[PDB]
């Protein structure tokens, strides 16, 4: 997962 | 009467601003997953009978021209308007691909003083994008009829899934598919704050991105209970 | 399982800041209308089922220890929690007799990890005071539900006579549909209420709230 | 009517  | 009207030849528009490719120069990378969110907003908005419009990596000039340019359209026959930002984002702004722009600036052009054709009409704001840059560790304008719906809480972080899209948009999506038009709008985003808030949990080889959570954030100007059909 | 659970032995705490009176080093005027608002909140939360303590004119000091006296308490009968603001207030902050505290910083308290027993409860907080230009995993911020008088960046009324618009329409709309209303259709209809006076000012709705949220049943 |  990755962060915006 | 304590409903707003939807008793008009169309539901309205709906934008969809989908940036997934930024200039090197801004520091930000691909957003592998929005694609998905592109996609699956874009079958949800046209199930409800919005007349939906698909934007894909925009310029900060590009998107103040096209907000500017709908708020300027005849909207009398349409009962509302709906908007959906899916890039990167920071505290009170939103990424293009060749910089950063104010979401109030954004929003702005839909004042009622600037639109009069929305007036006394619902204006919907989806957005996906980060507002600081703090983790949730876990436990155990100046107007009315507005609604905005961020995927987090201002400060914090808000997580995408390249596989999957982020999960927002993701619950967002499911809990429109099956109750889209029998729930009121608030029911609607209520559910999502619980979905988004259970059902996830962030998992990364990073120790400090890993075992993370999320909360979205919804604002309401509105004066009238919202429901998508009759 | 769309709604609070409300099957406890007291709905909560409501804590009700009243600040009339500031001292002259501050600059800020006396506040009237503030006190009939007080009453009429305290009789409407008193219907819902709040166990509600008034106090007046606060200072930061105060405000702070009140608030964080709070979250140190045993919630574990209680349903949810609930502190309504009334003072006078600028970008992001809020006022005391002694000068100016964060609203953020009264809240936090209250977050799911600093305070345990309110966990997947809710925690309300209903704040009138002005806005402008100043010379098995669940979320720690999750279950908050905050109600502004008025938008970031705004003014907000106040009749010495009859009281603030935003107390005054709470307070109608809760005597009649406190009981058989959500708390966003009653906060809604608040909007309305208030939206309707000037035919300028509107008040704002945040929301984190994971349930439905009924004073009943 | 005053402000706050």
């Amino acid at each position: 997962d990755e962060v915006x | 009467t304590y409903q707003y009207n939807m008793n008009f030849e169309k539901l309205g528009k709906c934008i969809i601003i989908n940036n997934k490719n930024f200039d090197k120069v801004t520091g930000m990378g691909v957003r592998n997953g929005t694609d998905k969110d592109a996609e699956a907003l874009f079958k949800c908005f046209r199930s409800l009978g919005f007349d939906v419009i698909v934007y894909n990596d925009c310029s900060c000039a590009k998107m103040q021209d096209l907000l500017k340019k709908a708020s300027e359209e005849d909207h009398t026959n349409a009962a509302c308007f709906a908007c959906i930002l899916l890039s990167h984002g920071e505290e009170n702004v939103i990424y293009g691909k060749d910089g950063v722009t104010p979401i109030k600036d954004l929003t702005a052009h839909f004042r009622g003083d600037r639109c009069k054709t929305l007036l006394e009409k619902p204006k919907l704001f989806f957005i996906q994008a980060c507002r600081g840059t703090e983790l949730d560790d876990g436990i155990q304008p100046v107007e009315a009829d507005f609604l905005f719906a961020y995927s987090t809480v201002p400060g914090y972080y808000s997580w995408r899934s390249p596989g999957r899209g982020s999960w927002f948009v993701q619950a967002l999506c499911s809990i429109l598919e099956e109750h889209g038009k029998d729930l009121e709008i608030m029911q609607i985003l209520t559910r999502v704050n619980d979905r988004v808030a259970r059902h996830f949990e962030s998992q990364s080889d990073d120790p400090h991105f890993h075992e993370k959570k999320q909360i979205p954030c919804v604002v309401s100007m509105l004066t009238k209970e919202l429901y998508f059909s009759q």
